[PDB]
């Protein structure tokens, strides 16, 4: 899914997938240590899965 | 001697238009011109509606090349022959998409979408899609994609919120 869609899904930065997930319909894979701070200063995220 | 050449704001780009138009007859290899100027003071980002090829992952017989700024072989932004055309941005305003088909690989088709834009900070009669996106306000509910994933076309569907009083019609509002 994210090699035909290279210039639209991997964004650049931590800080370019937090917001697409609030403005848009998005599913960042970010790493485990950084979901726990953003996911209770923001409460509108939260953690999928394991 | 295709030459179509487009310019303004969105407008389409079909294979068709060189059947349409009488340009070519249908029996003998085609190479057309699409050129795409933009609006003063702009960039363009093709996208690809409709992409197929007669005869797939064969470049000698049919292909889609998107050469920008003008037609040389130095800048040759991506030549599509295989099944599938991803989306290029250009670095100019203008583009010299062709296209190439032999007599037997005719059939070979596609449709685009070329969208004018401009750098992030936005302003009136401008709307603002990220990753360097200033679309135009018309652009926004165009009925099209004129960005990524469709954010110009949100928010634009308001018909009526009710309860007995949405069906006063030959369902229930006449028993
Ligand atoms: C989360 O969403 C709610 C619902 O609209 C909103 O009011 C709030 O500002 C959002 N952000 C937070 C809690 O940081
Ligand atoms: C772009 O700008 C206006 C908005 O001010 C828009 O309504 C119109 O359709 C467009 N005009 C041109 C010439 O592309």
């Amino acid at each position: 899914f994210m090699s035909s869609r290279r210039q639209s899904v991997l964004v650049k930065s931590n800080e370019e997938g937090i917001q697409r997930v609030l403005t848009s319909d998005y599913a960042f894979l970010m790493e485990s240590t950084t979901i726990e701070f953003v996911t209770q200063r923001n409460c509108n995220l939260t953690q999928i899965g394991g | 001697d295709c030459q179509f050449e487009l310019s303004g704001a969105d407008g389409i780009v079909r294979s068709s238009q060189v059947e349409q138009e009488e340009k070519t007859k249908p029996g003998q290899a085609v190479d057309c011109i699409w050129t795409i100027k933009a609006t003063p003071k702009a960039k363009i980002y093709l996208r690809f509606l409709d992409y197929q090829m007669e005869h797939s992952n064969e470049c000698k017989r049919n292909f889609v090349a998107v050469y920008d700024g003008s037609s040389a072989i130095e800048n040759l932004k991506a030549k599509f022959c295989s099944t599938v055309a991803n989306d290029v941005m250009l670095k100019t305003g203008v583009g010299v998409i062709r296209m190439w088909a032999d007599e037997g690989s005719r059939l070979s088709r596609f449709r685009m979408l070329f969208t004018s834009f401009v750098e992030p900070p936005c302003t009136s009669s401008t709307f603002f899609c990220h990753s360097n996106m200033c679309i135009n306000n018309s652009l926004v509910c165009n009925g099209v994609q004129n960005c990524a994933y469709p954010w110009d076309e949100n928010h634009c569907k308001e018909k009526k919120k009710a309860g007995l009083f949405e069906q006063i019609t030959k369902t229930h509002g006449t028993i």
